[PDB]
């Protein structure tokens, strides 16, 4: 057994989608996907959820930021401040 | 002139500092704290992996007993058995009908995968965090070196010479005790070496690949071959490493706190965002611009035209420059309310030129120091519509 | 039957307590901690040595000025000098008289010694302790293995399945910092790496012996040769190393508290006698006697004879066994006052054998229990004359 980088997975892109210190997150994938995230805060509050059926999710991003890991798809990270003017 | 100066601790996102020296004209900063990896301290406890229950073949003794004995096999089970018959290719082959004797015997063996597809414990302290710092410094624009955090040593890496740290945030997101994989990092509270319960995590545990002895608590329980025919019955739990590959719990770099990334590599943590650092640095004297060569811009004034009470540098302002020579002018707004884009502007004979920034306040009262001329750019800012991207510049926020 | 045990740490005696297991016959251990080797977790910060100004040839140019730079060696002191007028074999050679220059330059460098006459810094933390933990058990007569001490670890060595500590008695003789000499070890403030005030301990600091960067704060200043003739005059602090050999401090294996003794090996810390380990074993039950099989030796009678109020096993007693069957008899008094010689005695139907003991209390009130069956050997005792030998079996002193 090796090291070989098998060519691999990939999920497809989500529906990024704005909301006050939230993502909307339209989602579509093709296979069972595990999505998984991580509040930066010292409180932590991650996620994890395998996606297979599309799904409309929601995530509350806080002030300093949230990472998003759409599968092995690299992860993504977001600044959410204030919309709320 | 040694400007030491408290510093967040975050990554991306550049920290234009200013260097008041009394004498000479002053100096932007400009430290970038590219990365945060951490390489605490640890030590390999054992590697495990799945089994595989390599039997060895077993001894059948047509009219009599065989006696077993127990060798130094890691978890060598071994049964005598009788009562067989066995079948092997001319029908059964011992004449005997009840002293057929059969010895079974299987030991377990690290996998082929356990060289390369295995897990990996770790007792897990403190250690030395590190960063490849980049100084896009002042005029010299340039240096991207490695450092430390411990708070006296240097690196002089271009010309500076930067102490930095040691931070206040201790802390560790890796716990004490650690399992890794790969490249998904677990802080999961492995057994130990030695005692892993069958089936569960651990259930072999070798000190390292290479190592010949281990332990293997499968339990392995050989039962006798059937109705007079060979072959070998082992009864086994399928691995603790099977099982926390389908029924595991997630990954630091999924589940961690204080926003850090991972590697199977040195086990760093990369880019942990938290707290701050007490950074000092000893410029080059020959990097200073003498106080009486850059234009004194004083008798100026400034507003904000378009303020965004945002992340982004949409923050803006325009300075009504009143130079004496034209020239460059380093700039920084010495309270943390307002972040600016530009290090640096360049003058003519008093003429005007905007910059961009980022705040927090509705009514941003920040000082702007225009290479030794304060002015307060007050005014009033505006909401935005857009957020859904990475992380900010403003990082100020406080009572507004 | 897992005979749970607090259990006194000292290093150089049996501890033989009864198993009490209701339904068969107990078992006397003897469990002597022979060793307690410590092993701390620890780091290899630097090592020192004394320097060696390895001086490279100066550079002599004879009509004006050779600029030297800064190299990169270690303490890379160079200084240029003019004013020579080097006498070399012939008088003189170089035919100017003031244009004549000199170029000085020398760094420090590791000592041959630095390779294998060397201290060595390091950060101590608390680690693990170890033990090759003799019990002639029972019947079993034997078992000497290594074990540890954190208190969930077996060590299946024999045939008994022995779980040690935690202990309570975290005293780590070593200090956070210690130096590390040969086999002196010492508990010393080491500086630091990259800091070491020259002459002072550490004016070199290697990470390693391999490692060719290193600090050297020797204050090594180059001083102009005189009179024209050509020499190096490097003037510098003899090094830290050499005073440290000299100067130094004692070792912590001549100034250590609660008896430790010590080694340039694992960086153990032997044999320190202090506070309790609660000891647990799962014998086995194999090796258990049934008890309809031991005499029943009740309706007895124990008395001192000649008690030594001391420490070698002075203290004997008759007692007049009264046996029902003929055989051996484990012995033990469950009451600490009285530590015995004998584990075990033989006995005939109903005969009389004494044993070895020693004892703190002028008044010796202990039960002794030979093989259930309890019985106060109750006397008094007398003080010996000739105390200058190594060290007791009686480790019991209370209120009396």
């Amino acid at each position: 057994p090796v090291k070989a980088k098998c060519i691999a997975t990939l999920a497809p892109e989500p529906l990024v989608e704005h909301k006050h210190r939230t993502l909307i997150l339209h989602l579509h994938p093709d296979h069972p996907t595990l999505l998984t995230t991580r509040s930066l805060g010292s409180d932590a509050n991650p996620t994890r959820q395998w996606i297979e059926r599309p799904t409309t999710v929601n995530f509350t991003v806080t002030g300093e930021g949230l990472e998003y890991t759409w599968g092995n798809h690299p992860p993504k990270r977001v600044w959410a401040q204030e919309s709320g003017e | 002139y040694e400007h030491t100066a408290v510093m967040p601790n975050k990554v991306g996102i550049p920290y234009k500092a200013l260097v008041e020296r009394p004498g000479y004209a002053p100096v932007h900063l400009q430290i970038q704290l590219v990365n945060t990896r951490i390489i605490p301290s640890t030590n390999l406890e054992y590697i495990t992996c799945k089994y595989k229950t390599k039997v060895p073949s077993p001894v059948v003794k047509c009219c009599g007993a065989t006696q077993c004995t127990s060798k130094p096999h890691p978890d060598y089970q071994c049964q005598v058995f009788t009562g067989v018959y066995p079948f092997m290719w001319g029908g059964a082959y011992c004449f005997c009908d009840t002293e057929n004797t059969q010895m079974s015997e299987a030991y377990v063996e690290r996998s082929e995968e356990c060289s390369i597809d295995h897990a990996k414990a770790y007792k897990v302290h403190t250690g030395t965090v590190q960063a490849m710092v980049n100084i896009t410094y002042g005029s010299v624009s340039w240096r991207s070196a490695d450092v430390y955090v411990n708070g006296e040593t240097p690196a002089k890496i271009g010309d500076a010479k930067l102490i930095i740290g040691p931070l206040s945030s201790a802390w560790s997101p890796f716990d004490n005790k650690v399992v890794v994989y790969g490249h998904e990092v677990y802080n999961y509270d492995f057994p130990e070496y030695g005692t892993g319960k069958a089936g569960s995590f651990g259930d072999l545990q070798s000190r390292t690949s290479t190592s010949n002895d281990l332990y293997a608590n499968t339990n392995l329980k050989l039962q006798r071959p059937q109705a007079g025919i060979v072959h070998t019955p082992f009864t086994q739990a399928p691995s603790g490493f099977e099982r926390w590959k389908r029924d595991k719990g997630a990954p630091l770099n999924d589940v961690a706190p204080f926003g850090c990334s991972i590697a199977l590599e040195p086990l760093r943590a990369e880019n942990c965002a938290v707290g701050s650092i007490p950074i000092s640095i000893d410029i080059p004297d020959a990097a200073f611009t003498r106080i009486s060569e850059t234009p004194t811009v004083s008798d100026l004034e400034c507003k904000i035209t378009e303020c965004t009470y945002a992340s982004d540098f949409g923050g803006i302002a325009t300075v009504a420059y009143k130079s004496s020579k034209a020239g460059n002018c380093p700039i920084h707004s010495p309270s943390g309310v307002a972040v600016i884009k530009e290090n640096d502007v360049t003058l003519a004979e008093s003429g005007s030129f905007t910059f961009h920034f980022s705040t927090a306040n509705i009514h941003p009262a920040f000082k702007l120091q225009v290479c030794t001329s304060a002015v307060t750019c007050k005014g009033d800012c505006k909401p935005p519509k857009d957020h859904i991207v990475d992380y900010p510049a403003q990082h100020t926020e406080s009572f507004t």
